[PDB]
């Protein structure tokens, strides 16, 4: 079963995300391929560490000697040559003489970073802000109509829940040092009340 | 010196203790008698 | 001495008050044989008795306030208010079929970490390797 | 029984139930304590005392080393400091020794007919097949060497 | 454990007052935490029963009586006191 | 001014530092401190050497305790969750105590009762009746793994602490946690009980040692001189003092005051996992790098440096020393180590102050801690 | 994944110390071994 | 976005609930604490901002960017005396961190409150810091042109860091300002101290050589060939 | 100190025990303005550096390129 160029590119892009121990995830993209075949394709053709370059004269001597010292044991010979096995067997023989849709799914899956429930969570946040802006705009319309509705505070999930506007929730005042802070305290109070009047009238 | 027979050297006792030399019910502090 | 051998020429306190050098310096370095005496038995037995009585009061409080009726087996009235009034303090017998502590509940509390005293920290003076 | 029930009805439930180490929680608590042990050692020996992000990085290297040990893949991270490498290998070897001890003990229980959980049997199968392949790989490599 | 903070105007003018102590008998009106309840009557045949409504540490924080929440020196309510100061 | 003073002194000339320079108190100058440090001589102590190696634990040896009454046996806890009792004379295995499901982190034998107390990473605190070799009491309420136990010398009380950043004092009999001491900002590594106030001493990953009033539930003193986690601590058996260690930094403290007594010559020693103090004023510090260091207690002088050698099949990182104790006579050191062995060391009887003087006394002024 | 996290710090036992017990009788806290042994000395 | 005070209250409730939830679930994220405090500074509510910084310090008092943020936040809103209390506290808890000392010094120097800059340097140097503090102190006094203050500092400096590079710093200061008599006296005091304290072994032989070498060369440049040549004779008699 | 150079009384209240400083409002305001403006400059410079599959993923790849 021939491997297409598009399938090879999908496999490389998938291994960039998933590594070399999650072949069932790789095969969920390659619709006509199994995980077993995908691991084979990587390990024997597409892994960049594989040395497919032409043999040196020393390598041809080494390969012929090993093929005498370890007869037919081509995975062992290959591991010693540090080259693919089918390369070593072919060398030994020489010396002795619609697919766009799958790619679209591939790009869509691999460029998705979020996962399922995080996507549902951002959707939920969108809906919550939609409902908040609904209340806000309705309150503004009714305010223009001259019927001043107050904004509804959130419901307490449990009996001891906190409204963080009513109090400075766990106030830890600065411990009083040697220097008198009074003048700048009343200045800060002036600043805060000025800001409050400003936001009341200017928004 | 130091050798494969005695990695720690001749002066050091090396023990390979696998087995309890007391019955498990033997007290470690003998009960008092008066 | 040495300079005389040569011939003559022919031609405010409040800043960081908790920190002091006396705390950084080890006391025993100028005197190795400084004694650091063990407490005598007169100290040991006194504080032992004090601590034992306190710990047994805590054991008694934990036991007596438990709901097990058997807990009392292992357990080992006047006030002056505003200087004028003499108060007779009683504690009437509770209905044994009602809860013993009416105000008691499981409730969480965040305790304030208030502290007036600042504690000094008293230290002294190739990144690719790490 | 009824006293505790009615106490829960009036007083409510205690805020601070401390779960004990039962055999369902054993492995998770082992992981937490091992993680804290590795982190204590490395944060003590590092000269710069930089903590917040460095800890989460280091323990990922620990977990990767454990995966490599179970795979019998050689764990070797280029540019890892030699002392931190030694610390990680130290804790991986202790976890490995405990893991193989648990494998031995559960195998003995299974072959006796002693009480073993249904999931524990296939867990033991798993561990023992790791150990058999690891030993066969060591044998094959020593033949080559 | 601190003593109860009760003013003379609550206690009255009888030479002796019997008082009933109940550990963890009540929940404080200010802080909701349990406390040792004290309750008494000004005389045996008075028909109204007076009790501590707030705990001792809330009372010392505010310098007030536990039984009527007026200032334990000036015998005036907190709002009027803080306004006066 | 100094120079006019120097000139009138030169005219008069027709120690030196204290006449020309003027502190308010003499030791404020560095030269006076170095002078009075360098004049003194540390006491000579004989070198230690390895006597015996015991193997038989299946994990790392994490704690040791000697028989505090008859000196006849010692007990060790391990990563293999067992405890093993060893005959100190022969080194042979007496019995194995199997009552924990995780690492036994500390063991303590009471000198007033026939009880062994043990604590574990499985969050339990267990008391063993040594007249039966059986657990008789469990102490419950630690949120996390317990790292240490200490038995109070006079009260029927124990102290325990761990990752939950508190010390809990337990009445032995009722098993109630009578007192919880709060104030540490991180895991507590060591706890030492003491016969007078401060009755508990504790060391932590927050780099503090704390001295406690157990009746107030408050610190007497907080000691903040350490830079790292204070992993190791020991009481001196014959003077009212405690030693404590970081990486490269061993210090000694007077418990009556909470005052720094001594900085030791602990530079370039690595993580210190364990401390032990001898009645002969030897302080032992066991390195995580496997270096045994021995010090004179009163001087802080590092008189010997000695290398652990691991069992043949070990990794290099297994050279770590993890726990130690002196025996009761103070002439054996027991060490438990990451190579799963127990090593016993004895002081060399063949040595003399002329025959083997040890490492020379030469306090380095460049290391300003002295 | 974000529900599934390592332990950065452990829960402090100082929090449990801040409020009182609620009177549940646990079986393991019932009386037992109520007398301490002491040594010969 | 926001047109009304009530709408501001709604916004502030939502954001405060967010920040407080995250800091409840994970208090040790100091950056999260910092940006919550920054949020409250944006609301102009300095009481809340101060409270958040204080709580953050209670979580971790050793973290220096949190201290610097709090101090800078106080100064940015002209609350100088709050900042003064805060910086004094900062150095009081962490006296060995140079950055906090420099932060206090530079702000009091920017306000030309010279006396307490001097007092800060005096208190700092009394605690035996590293050489950077003493160097900064002499730099301060020369930039104030308070010369005999520099002499007093170098007098105390040499008994805090007695290695020879400190002495040569003092002789450099006296030399390049042209005070020949003071230069001779400080050089002579240096050789006096190395002779009288020889048995303590404070200085290397190369280091002692560097001292007396430079003194001889200076005396030669002063045209005192007899004194300089004699100095070597006495030194050779002392240090064979 | 360089930047500071280029651009160019004390009492204790008995009734509170607290020190008072008589410092000039011009210098206080100028210190606040200097801190604000330097914060802005640092912030914007870091923004300009930031502006030169996902944002975090490319930051991780850049970190790995710094590692090498
Ligand atoms: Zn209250
Ligand atoms: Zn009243």
């Amino acid at each position: 079963g021939v491997w297409t160029n598009v399938e090879d590119q999908i496999l490389k892009a998938a291994v960039q995300k998933y590594g070399t121990h999650q072949w069932s995830k790789v095969a969920s993209l390659l619709q006509k391929k199994t995980a077993r075949q995908s691991e084979l394709r990587w390990n024997e053709y597409l892994n960049p560490k594989l040395n497919f370059t032409e043999f040196s004269k020393e390598e041809d001597a080494q390969l012929l000697d090993l093929a005498r010292e370890l007869p037919n044991q081509w995975r062992t010979i290959a591991d010693m040559m540090a080259r693919p096995a089918q390369v070593c067997v072919e060398r030994y023989n020489r010396l002795l003489e619609e697919e766009k849709e799958m790619l679209a799914e591939a790009r869509a899956r691999l460029l998705n970073t979020q996962g399922k429930k995080a996507t549902r969570k951002i959707r939920e946040r969108m809906l919550e802000e939609s409902k908040r802006i609904a209340e806000l705009q309705k309150r503004r319309e009714l305010k223009q109509a001259g019927i001043n509705v107050a904004i509804k505070k959130p419901k307490k999930k449990y009996g001891t829940d906190i409204d963080y506007n009513e109090d400075i929730v766990y106030e830890q005042a600065p411990m009083p040092g040697i220097y008198d802070t009074s003048t700048e305290d009343r200045q800060i109070k002036k600043k805060f009340e000025q800001f409050e009047r400003k936001v009341n009238r200017k928004g | 010196g130091i050798s494969l027979e005695h990695p720690y050297g001749k002066e050091v006792e090396v023990l390979m203790e696998t087995k309890n030399t007391q019955s498990p019910q033997t007290p470690l502090v003998e009960p008092v008698t008066e | 001495m040495f300079s005389n051998r040569l011939p003559p020429p022919k031609h405010t306190d409040q800043i960081a008050k908790n920190v002091k050098l006396d705390d950084f310096i080890p006391k025993r370095q100028s005197n190795f044989e400084l004694s650091v005496p063990l407490p005598t038995k007169a100290e040991i037995q006194e504080c032992t008795a004090r601590t034992k009585s306190y710990i047994q009061r805590l054991v008694n409080a934990k036991l007596a306030n438990s709901n097990n009726r058997a807990s009392s087996r292992y357990v080992t009235a006047n006030l002056l208010l505003n200087n004028s009034h003499h108060i007779e303090v009683v504690s009437k017998q509770m209905d044994p079929l009602l809860p013993r502590f009416v105000g008691k509940k499981a409730r969480k509390v965040v305790a304030p970490t208030e502290n007036d005293e600042v504690v000094p920290v008293l230290h002294m003076d190739d990144p690719n390797e790490w | 029984y009824i006293g505790n029930l009615i106490t829960r009805q009036f007083e409510g439930r205690s805020n601070e139930i401390v779960k004990t180490t039962t055999k369902q929680r054993l492995d998770a608590y082992y992981d937490l304590e091992l993680r804290n042990s590795v982190m204590d050692d490395i944060l003590e020996m590092m000269p710069e005392s930089i903590r917040q992000k460095k800890a989460r990085t280091i323990l990922q290297h620990l977990s990767e080393a454990w995966r490599c040990w179970k795979a019998n893949i050689p764990w070797d991270v280029p540019g890892m400091p030699a002392p931190i490498k030694k610390i990680i290998e130290r804790y991986i070897k202790s976890k490995a020794d405990a893991w193989v001890s648990a494998a031995h003990y559960n195998r003995e229980r299974i072959k006796r007919g002693a009480h073993v959980e249904k999931t524990m049997v296939k867990k033991n199968l798993g561990r023992l097949t790791r150990l058999w392949i690891k030993n066969e790989q060591e044998r094959q490599r020593q033949i080559q060497k | 454990e601190p003593p109860p903070n009760i003013c003379e105007q609550c206690l009255g003018d009888e030479a002796n007052i019997r008082m009933t102590k109940i550990p963890q008998g009540s929940e404080c009106k200010i802080c909701t935490l349990p406390f040792t309840l004290y309750h008494f009557k000004t005389s045996k045949r008075s028909n109204n029963i007076i009790k501590t409504l707030i705990c001792v540490r809330c009372a010392t924080q505010r310098n007030i009586c536990q039984c009527c929440m007026l200032d334990s020196r000036w015998h005036i309510p907190i709002q009027l006191r803080d306004h006066l100061i | 001014s100094l120079l006019m003073r120097y000139d009138t002194y030169r005219k008069e000339s027709s120690a030196f530092v204290n006449k020309i320079f003027q502190p308010e108190v003499a030791e404020e100058l560095i030269v006076n401190r170095y002078e009075k440090l360098l004049s003194q001589r540390p006491e000579w102590h004989a070198p230690w050497k390895l006597s015996r190696v015991i193997n038989g634990h299946l994990g790392w040896v994490r704690c040791v305790a000697i028989d505090p009454v008859d000196n006849e046996w010692f007990i060790t806890g391990s990563n293999d969750t067992t405890m093993k009792v060893w005959d100190l004379a022969t080194g042979k295995l007496k019995t194995t105590l199997a009552g924990h499901v995780m690492t036994v982190r500390d063991v303590a034998v009471s000198d007033r009762h026939p009880y062994l107390f043990s604590v574990s990473e499985d969050k339990t605190v267990k008391c063993w009746d040594l007249e039966k070799n059986q657990i008789i009491r469990d102490y419950y309420g630690h949120l996390s793994g317990v790292r240490t136990v200490s038995i109070h010398p006079t009260l029927d009380l124990i102290a325990t602490a761990g990752r939950d950043s508190v010390i809990k004092l337990w009445d032995m009999r009722t098993r109630i946690p009578v007192i919880t001491l709060v104030g540490h900002k991180g895991p507590i590594n060591q706890v030492q009980c003491t016969p007078v106030d401060p009755q508990v001493v504790s060391s932590s990953t927050d780099a503090t040692v704390r001295l406690w009033d157990v009746v107030a539930g408050k610190t007497m003193k907080v000691l903040t001189h350490h830079k790292r986690s204070v992993r190791a601590t020991a009481l001196h058996p014959k003077e009212f003092s405690v030693a404590s260690a970081c990486t490269d930094d061993i210090r000694s403290w007077g418990l009556a005051e909470g005052s720094l007594l001594t900085n030791f010559e602990s530079e370039k020693t690595g993580i210190i996992n364990t401390l032990s103090i001898n009645q002969d004023d030897v302080l032992f510090a066991g390195g995580d790098n496997g270096v045994l260091s021995f010090y004179d207690y009163k001087s802080g002088h590092k008189y010997q440096s000695l290398a652990t050698r691991e069992m043949v099949g070990s990794l290099e990182g297994e050279r770590s020393v993890l726990c130690s104790t002196f025996d009761k006579t103070g002439l054996r050191l027991i060490t438990g180590e990451a190579d799963k062995s127990i090593k016993i060391w004895k002081q060399d009887e063949t040595a003399t102050k002329e025959s083997e003087p040890g490492l020379a006394w030469n306090p380095n002024l460049s290391a300003k801690r002295f | 994944t974000t529900s599934h996290r390592p332990q950065l710090e452990a829960r402090s036992g100082a929090k449990a110390a801040a409020y009182t017990p609620t009177g549940i009788e646990h079986a393991r806290l019932l009386p037992g071994h109520t007398t301490l042994k002491y040594r010969k000395f | 976005d926001i047109l009304d005070l009530e709408e501001l209250r709604e916004y502030q409730r939502r954001k405060r609930t967010e920040y407080e939830g995250y800091l409840k679930r994970n208090r040790l994220d100091m950056g999260q604490w910092i940006r919550y405090a920054q949020f409250e500074i944006e609301q102009h509510d300095m009481r809340r901002a101060r409270s958040i910084f204080e709580r953050a310090l209670l979580v971790d008092s050793s973290f220096i960017p949190l201290w610097i943020r709090y101090i800078d936040a106080e100064l940015k809103v002209k609350c100088i005396n709050h900042a003064r209390n805060l910086m004094n506290r900062a150095i009081s808890t962490l006296p060995r961190v140079d950055k906090l000392w420099y932060k206090y010094l530079i702000v009091e120097e920017s306000l030309n409150n010279v006396e307490i800059v001097r007092s800060l340097y005096t208190k700092w140097c009394s605690l035996e810091p590293g050489v950077n503090a003493w160097n900064s102190f002499v730099d301060f006094e020369i930039r104030q042109k308070n010369w005999n203050g520099v002499r007093e500092i170098y007098s105390k400096y040499v008994m805090a860091h007695p290695q020879m590079q400190t002495w040569l710093k003092w002789v450099r200061f006296e030399n390049r300002h042209g005070n020949t008599e003071f230069t001779r006296s400080v050089y002579s005091l240096a050789i006096d101290t190395v002779a009288n304290l020889q048995n303590l072994q404070i200085w290397s032989d190369m280091e002692v050589a560097k001292l007396v070498n430079s003194f001889a060369h200076w005396e030669a440049a002063q045209q005192e060939y007899e004194r300089s040549s004699a100095l070597y004779q006495i030194a050779i008699e002392k240090w064979p | 100190l360089r930047n500071l150079a280029t651009q160019t009384k004390v009492q204790k209240d008995t009734k509170t025990g607290k020190i008072t400083i008589a410092d000039d409002d011009k210098l206080v305001n100028k210190l606040a303005v200097s801190l604000q403006s330097e914060s802005k400059k640092r912030y914007e410079a870091r923004k300009r550096q930031m502006q030169n599959i996902n944002d975090k993923n490319k930051q991780f790849n850049e970190k790995l390129s710094r590692e090498s």
